[PDB]
C-alpha cells in the first residue's frame, strides 16, 4: 500500500473531504508520527475540498500540538478548510506546487438549519465566532491583519500557488525537481 | 367546490376564514377578501375566524396591515387553534371586538425560521430575525396591553393559553358564551 | 375557485396581486391583467399589491415594462413581503404613488442564479449576469433616487428595510396609515 | 381560472400570449388562437406577447407557419424574455410590426437537443439536426436581414441582446417607449 | 380552460387538432369529434391539423378508420411535426386535400414497440408486429402512391421529409403558401 | 372539458365510447350511459365504439350484463383495438349488429390475473379463475358461434384477428366499408 | 493482485474517474515510486473519462514534481482531464496505442452551482482561469500556441492516437509488439 | 480463489460488463501475463454483454499490444464489445464453444446526450467514427470487407458459434473434450 | 469455509441466480477442477431459480467441455436454466433428492425490450432460437423428442424428482443414505 509506505516515510495525505472521520484519521496519523519521532518533520500533502469548521480546527490544533513540524504541501486545491490547514503548517515550511489552488472564504452552513429565533441567533453567533477564528488563524499564520482576511474571505478568494505565497498562505513555491 | 362555495357565501356575509397554515398565497387571498369587503361596505364589521397552525410572519404582516388599514373593524374569532401567526392575527383585531370561542387553544411563541448561506448572509439574517422578533413582540404588547419584556419572556418557547387565559392575557376581549 | 373569484372581483376594481414567486407564468398573468386594465380605462390607477418572495428577473422585466408602458399610473403597494423582484416591481411604480404598508418587509439584494455548461458558456453567462446586475442596479437607482454605487454596495448581499426605512431609501413614496 | 379568464378576455381583444416554454401543447393552443382570430377578422392585427424560455423547434415551426399563413399581420412583442424559440417567433412577426419592450432580454442560440439509438440512428439525427439548424439560421437571416454566416457565428453559443441590441440586429423593428 | 374553449370553438368551425402523442384517449377524443362533425354536416370538410410526435398504431388505426368511414372529406394539415402516426394520419386524408405547412417536418419510420412474456408469446407478438408493419406500409403506399418496397426501405429507420420532400413523396398534395 | 363535451354530445346521439382500459370506474360510467339511453328510448340502437386495451372481467361482466338487459340493441363497433374485454364486449353486441372498422385489430386471449395469499386462498382463486375462464369461453362461443374447444385452444395465448378474420371467426357480423 | 505486481514493475493505472480520491491514490503511488528509485521511468497507463480540474492539476503537479520521468501510455480514451495528464508526461516518452481516444475541451462544471451574482462572477473567473491554465499546460506540453488550444478545446476536440501525435499530445504511437 | 488459480494457468475472464474499470482490470492482467512470459498464449474466456466502445478499443489495443498471443474463447455470449474482442484474438486461435452467442451491431449511446447542435454533430461524427473503426477492426480480423460488416452490423446481427466461424469471428469451434 | 472445503472435495454449488457473473464463477470452478484431475467426477449441487439463457448455455458448454464427468445433483429446485443444466450432466450420473423441483419452460425476456420492429423481429427470432436450442438440449439429454419438449415447455412444466426421472432430466433418484 502506498499510503502506509509513505506513512513510514513521514507523509500524510489530506486528500478527502474534511469531516470528523477524516479529521480523526489525520489526527491519529499525526499523533503516531509524533510518538515515533518528535523531531522529524511531518509532511502533509493537501488535496481536499474542505468541509466542516470543527474538523478544520481539530486538525489545526493537532498539527500545532504535535512536537514535529508540519510541512504542508498543497496539491491541486486547498479550499475552505484545507487552505487554513495549509497555512497552519510550520512557518518557513509551507509549500504548494505551482498549479495548486487556495480557496479562502468565510465558513458556511451545509444546508438549512431550522429552529427558534433564539437558537438561530445562537447558531449565527457561533458561525460568526467561526469566521472570526478562521480570520485570526489566517492572520497569525499569513502575517496579515484580521481585517484584510475579513474583506478577502468575505467571498470566495481564489489564489494560485504564487498568489498564496504573496498572500502568505505558503512560504515557498516548490519547483519541479525532475532531473530532466 | 363545496368548500369554496360556502366560503364565498360567508364572504357575502362578511365572514372570512383563516383556516390553514398562513403562507403567502392564503395571506393574499385573505387580504383580497378584506379589500373586497372594505370596498363593498367600509362601516360593517369583517369577521375573521382563525383556525391556523401558524405560518409566515411576512404573510402575517400582510394580513395584519390589511386588517388595520381597512376602514372596517376586523373582529377576530379564535376558533379551535390560534398558533403563532394565528394568535398574532387574532390579537391584531379591533380592541373590544377580539373574541375567543370557549375551547380554542392559543399558542404564542417566538418567531421560528432558518439560517443559510455564508457567515455574512447568516449575520444579516440574524439582524433581520432580531428586528422581526422585536417588531412582533412590540405588536403583541400593543395588542395584549402587556409589557414587551413579559411578551418576550413568555414567547421564548411555546406558550399555551385557553380561552380564559387568553382573555386574561389580552389576545381577546370577550369569550363568546351562550 | 374562491381565490380566483376574489382576484377577478378585485381585477374589476383595478386591484391586481403579485402574491407568489415571480416566475414567467405569474408574470404573464400580471401583464395580461395590466393590459386588460389599460384597455378598459387608460386614465384610472392600477393598484398592484405585492407579497412576493422574489423570482425571475426576466419575469420582473416583463412586469416592469408592462407597468411603465401601460398609460395607467401603476400604484404599487408593499404588502408584507417585497423581496428582490417584489421590491424591484414595487419601486417600479409611478413616482408619488408607490406605497408600503406600515409593517411590510422589503428585501433588496444582488440578482442570484446559476452557471452551467462549458467555460465559454459560463463566460457568456458572466457577461449576461453583469449586464443584468448593472441594469437592475441602474433601474433601482432611477426608482429610489439613490446613486448606483450605493445601490450596488447595499444590494451586494441581503439588504432589509422596514416601511420607514424603505420610505427613506426611496422604494416607496408614502406609508399608508389610518 | 383567473389566468385563463384574462387570457380569453385578451384573446377577444386579439392579444395572445406565449408565456411558457414552447412545447407542442402550448404551440397547438397558440395556433388554435391564431386560427380563431383569423377566422373572426382577417384584417386586424394579432398581438403575440412572448415571454418564453425557449422550447421545441417543431413547436416553433408550427407557431411560425400559423403566424405567416394567417391573413392577419402578426405583431410580436418581446416581453421580458425571448429565448431560442421565443426570439425565433418574435422575429417571425410581420416586418415593421415586430416590437420589443425596452427591458426585454432576447437570447438567440443554435438549436439544442439529444442523440440516441444506434450509430445509423444518430447519423440520421445528425442529418436532421443539420437541416434544422440550417433552416432556423436561414429563417433568422430572413427575419433580421443579417447574413446567414453572421447568424450562425453569433448563435453558435448563447447570444444575448437587449432591446436596442435586438433593434440593431433585426429581431424587432421598433422599441415601444412612452 | 382556455385551450379546451378555443378547441371547441374551432370544432364548431370543423377544425380539429391532433396536438399531442397519439394515445388511445386522444384518439377516442378525435374520433368522437369526427363523428360529431359527420353527424352535424356530412358534406363539409373536416380540417385536422396534426402536430404530433407519434403514438400508438391501434390509436392511429382508430383515427384512420374514423377518417375514411366519415362521409366528410378529411383535409389533413401537417403543422410543424408529423412523426410516425402523425404522418400516417396526415397521409390518410382525402386525395387532393392533404396539405403541409411550408415548414412542417414529417417523420416516417417503421412502427416501434416492445416484446415481453414467454417465447411463444414473443413469437405471437412477432407475427402481430409483422402484420402491423405490412399493413402500415401497404397503407402508406396507398396514400403516397409509392411502391411498398420503397416504403419499407425508407421507413426501415427514421426518414425525414420537409414540406416539398413530403409533397414529392406523396404524404400531402399541396403546400399552403400565401 | 372538450373530451367530456363531445362524449356527452355523442351520448345525446346514443353513441358511447369504450376508449380506455376496462376498469370498474369506466365500466360503471358505461353502464350508467347504457341505463340512461335505455330510459330515454328503449327502441333505438346504442352504438358502442370500443377502442380498449382490455381490463377487468368483472368490469366486462357488468358492461355485458348492462348491454344484454337493456331493451335497446347494442351495436358494437370495433374501432382500432379490441383486446381482451374489448373483443369480449364487442362480440357481446346484438347479432347482426356487431361491426368492425376495416383496420381494427382484435385480440382474444385467456383471462389473465394474479394469485396471492395462503395455499387455500390460492386454491380458491384457482377454482374462481377456472370458472371465470369457462364462463368467458362459453360466452365467446355463444357470440362467435364457434365451439368452446376451439375458443379455448385459440385463446390459450394471444390470438390476433383483423377485420376480415374477426368477421370469419364471429366477433362481428359486418365490416363497415364505404 | 495484478495492480500491485505492476506497481513493483513501475506501472501506474489511471483507470477511473479523476476525482480527489483517485488523484490522491495516483499521487501516493507516484511518490512511492519516486522514493523507491528516482531515475527509473514511471509508466502511467491512462484509460479514464476524466473528472475535476483540481484533481487534474494535482496529478499533473505530482507527475512533473517527481524526480522520475513519466511515460504516459494512453489506452482507449484520455478524455478531458486524462488527455491533459497524457500530454503532461515526459517529452519524448508520451505514448498511446493506435486505437486510443484523446478528448480535449474546455473544463465544465458538473451540474448547476447557485449563489449570488458576485459569487457566480467569481466562479466564472475561476473556470476561465481553469480554461487558461489547461490551455497553457497543453501549449507548453504539445508545442502549440495557447490560442490554437483555445479554439480547439472550445468544443469537444476528439483525436485518435495518430491525430494526437500530430497534435502533440503524445510523442510516439506504440506499435503492436506481438511476436506473431 | 479460482480466478487467481487460473491466472497462474494463464487464463483471463472477460465476464462482466465492459466498462472502464473492467477494461483496466483486463489490461492489468494482460500486462502481468505479458511481463511473466511473452511467448505463452494468454487464454481469455469471454462471457460478457459488452459496454462502452472506448473500453472495447482499450482491451483490443492491449490484446494486440502484448507480446503473448490471445486465444479468445467465447462462452455463452459475446455481444457488442465482447464479439469484437473475440475477433480481436490471435488468428487461428479464436475459439467459441458451440452454444455461445456472438452479437455484432453498430455502437450506440447509453441513453440521451444533450447539448447544442454543434456538440451533437460532434458526438454524431464521433459515433460514426466508432462505427467505422469497429467495422474496420472486424474486417481486418474476420477477413470480410468493411461494407459487409457495415450492412451486417447495421442492426443486431446475432450468430451462433458455427455462424461466427463461417462469419470469421472465430477460427475454430471447440468440441466437447469430455473423456466420456 | 465450507464452499472451498467441498471444492477440494470436487463439489460445485449452483446455488444463486444464473447470471453472467455466477456463470463465470461456475466455469472457473469447473476449469480448475478439470485442470486438477480430468478423470474424477465433478459434483455440481444445483439449487437455483435460473436466469439468462446465455449464461445457461455458457455453463452447459463448460460442463460438456471439461474432461471430467458432471454429476449434477438437484436440491430443492432446478428451475429454468438450472433444470437444463441438471439434464446437462453426464448420462447415468444425473441425480436429484426426492423433494427437489424441476421447472422447465420456454425462455422469456426479463421485462420489456423496446426498439424498432426490425430489431423486435430480430429479438423474436433470437428468443425462438433460444427456445429451439433449449428444446434440442433437453431432447439430446433426456432421450425425448424435441416436439414433446416443445409442448411441455410451452408453459411452466413443473416436475418432482421422480417425475423428472420419468421425464429423463435425471437418471437416478438419490435415496436418503442416513445410517439411522
Ligand atoms: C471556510 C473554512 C473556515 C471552512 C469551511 N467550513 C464550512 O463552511 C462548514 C460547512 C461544511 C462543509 C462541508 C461539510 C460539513 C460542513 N461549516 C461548518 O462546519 C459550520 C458548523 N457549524 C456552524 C457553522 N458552520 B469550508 O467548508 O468552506
Ligand atoms: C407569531 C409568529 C412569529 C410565530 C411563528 N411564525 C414564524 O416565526 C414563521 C415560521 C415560518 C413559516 C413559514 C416559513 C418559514 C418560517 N417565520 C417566518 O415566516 C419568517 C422566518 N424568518 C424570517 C421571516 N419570516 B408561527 O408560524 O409558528
Ligand atoms: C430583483 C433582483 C435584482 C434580485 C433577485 N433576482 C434573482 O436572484 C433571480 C432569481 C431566479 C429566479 C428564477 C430562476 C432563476 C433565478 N435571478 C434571475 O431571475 C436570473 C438569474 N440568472 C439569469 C437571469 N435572471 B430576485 O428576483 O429574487
Ligand atoms: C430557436 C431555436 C433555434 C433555439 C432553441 N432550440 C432548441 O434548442 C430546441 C430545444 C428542445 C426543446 C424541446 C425538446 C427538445 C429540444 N430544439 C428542438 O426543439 C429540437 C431538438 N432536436 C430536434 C428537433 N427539435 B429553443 O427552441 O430552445
Ligand atoms: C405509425 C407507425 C408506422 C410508426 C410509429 N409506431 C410506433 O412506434 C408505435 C409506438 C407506440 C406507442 C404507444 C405504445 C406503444 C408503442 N407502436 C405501436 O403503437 C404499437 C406497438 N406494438 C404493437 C402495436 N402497436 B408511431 O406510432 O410512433
Ligand atoms: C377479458 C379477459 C378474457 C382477458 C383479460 N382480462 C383479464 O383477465 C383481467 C385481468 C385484470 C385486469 C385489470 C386488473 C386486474 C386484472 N380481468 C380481471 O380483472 C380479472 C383477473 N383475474 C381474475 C378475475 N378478473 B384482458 O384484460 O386482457
Ligand atoms: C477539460 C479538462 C481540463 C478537465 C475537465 N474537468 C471539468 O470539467 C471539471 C468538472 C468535471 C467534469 C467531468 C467530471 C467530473 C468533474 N471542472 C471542475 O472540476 C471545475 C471546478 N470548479 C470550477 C470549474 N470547473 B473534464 O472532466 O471534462
Ligand atoms: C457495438 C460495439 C462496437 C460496442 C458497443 N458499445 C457501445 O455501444 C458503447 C455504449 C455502451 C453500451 C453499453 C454499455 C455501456 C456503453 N459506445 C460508447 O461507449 C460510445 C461512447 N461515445 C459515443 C458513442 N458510443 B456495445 O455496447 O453494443
Ligand atoms: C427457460 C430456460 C431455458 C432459461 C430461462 N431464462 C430466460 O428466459 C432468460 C431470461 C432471464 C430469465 C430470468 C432471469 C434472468 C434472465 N433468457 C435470456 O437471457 C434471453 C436473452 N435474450 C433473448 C431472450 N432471452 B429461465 O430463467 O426461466
Amino acid at each position: 500500500n502506498p499510503y502506509n509506505k509513505l506513512f513510514e516515510e513521514r507523509i500524510i495525505f489530506l486528500g478527502v473531504q474534511v469531516d470528523d472521520a477524516s479529521a480523526n484519521d489525520i489526527m491519529a496519523q499525526l499523533l503516531v508520527l509524533e510518538s515515533l519521532d518528535p523531531d522529524r518533520d511531518i509532511t502533509m500533502y493537501i488535496n481536499s475540498p474542505g468541509g466542516g469548521f470543527t474538523s478544520l480546527m481539530a486538525i489545526y490544533d493537532t498539527m500545532q500540538y504535535v512536537r514535529a513540524d508540519i510541512q504542508t504541501v498543497c496539491l491541486g486545491q486547498a479550499a475552505s478548510a484545507a487552505a487554513v490547514l495549509l497555512a497552519a503548517g510550520t512557518p518557513g515550511k509551507r509549500m504548494a506546487l505551482p498549479n495548486a489552488r487556495v480557496l479562502i472564504h468565510q465558513p458556511s452552513l451545509s444546508g438549512v438549519i431550522q429552529g427558534q429565533f433564539s437558537d438561530l441567533e445562537i447558531q449565527a453567533a457561533e458561525i460568526e465566532r467561526m469566521r472570526t477564528l478562521m480570520e485570526t488563524t489566517l492572520a497569525r499564520h499569513t502575517g496579515k491583519d484580521a481585517g484584510v482576511i475579513r474583506k478577502d474571505t468575505d467571498r470566495d478568494k481564489i489564489l494560485t500557488a504564487e498568489e498564496a505565497k504573496d498572500y502568505g498562505i505558503i512560504d515557498t513555491v516548490l519547483e519541479y525537481r525532475k532531473l530532466s | 367546490s363545496l368548500t369554496d362555495s360556502v366560503y364565498e357565501r360567508l364572504l357575502s356575509e362578511r365572514i372570512i376564514f383563516l383556516g390553514s397554515e398562513v403562507n403567502d398565497e392564503i395571506a393574499n387571498r385573505l387580504c383580497a377578501q378584506i379589500l373586497l369587503l372594505a370596498a363593498e361596505d367600509a362601516s360593517k364589521d369583517i369577521s375573521l375566524y382563525i383556525n391556523s397552525p401558524g405560518g409566515s410572519i411576512s404573510a402575517g404582516m400582510a394580513i395584519y396591515d390589511t386588517m388595520v388599514l381597512a376602514p372596517c373593524d376586523i373582529a377576530t374569532y379564535a376558533m379551535g387553534m390560534a398558533a403563532s401567526m394565528g394568535e398574532f392575527l387574532l390579537a391584531a383585531g379591533t380592541k373590544g371586538k377580539r373574541y375567543a370561542l370557549p375551547h380554542a387553544r392559543i399558542l404564542m411563541h417566538q418567531p421560528l425560521g432558518g439560517v443559510t448561506g455564508s457567515a455574512a448572509d447568516i449575520a444579516i439574517q440574524a439582524e433581520q430575525f432580531a428586528v422581526i422578533k422585536k417588531e412582533m413582540f412590540r405588536l403583541n404588547a400593543e395588542f395584549t396591553g402587556q409589557p414587551i419584556e413579559r411578551i418576550e419572556a413568555d414567547s421564548d418557547r411555546d406558550r399555551w393559553f385557553t380561552a380564559a387565559e387568553a382573555l386574561e392575557y389580552g389576545f381577546v376581549d370577550h369569550i363568546i358564551t351562550r
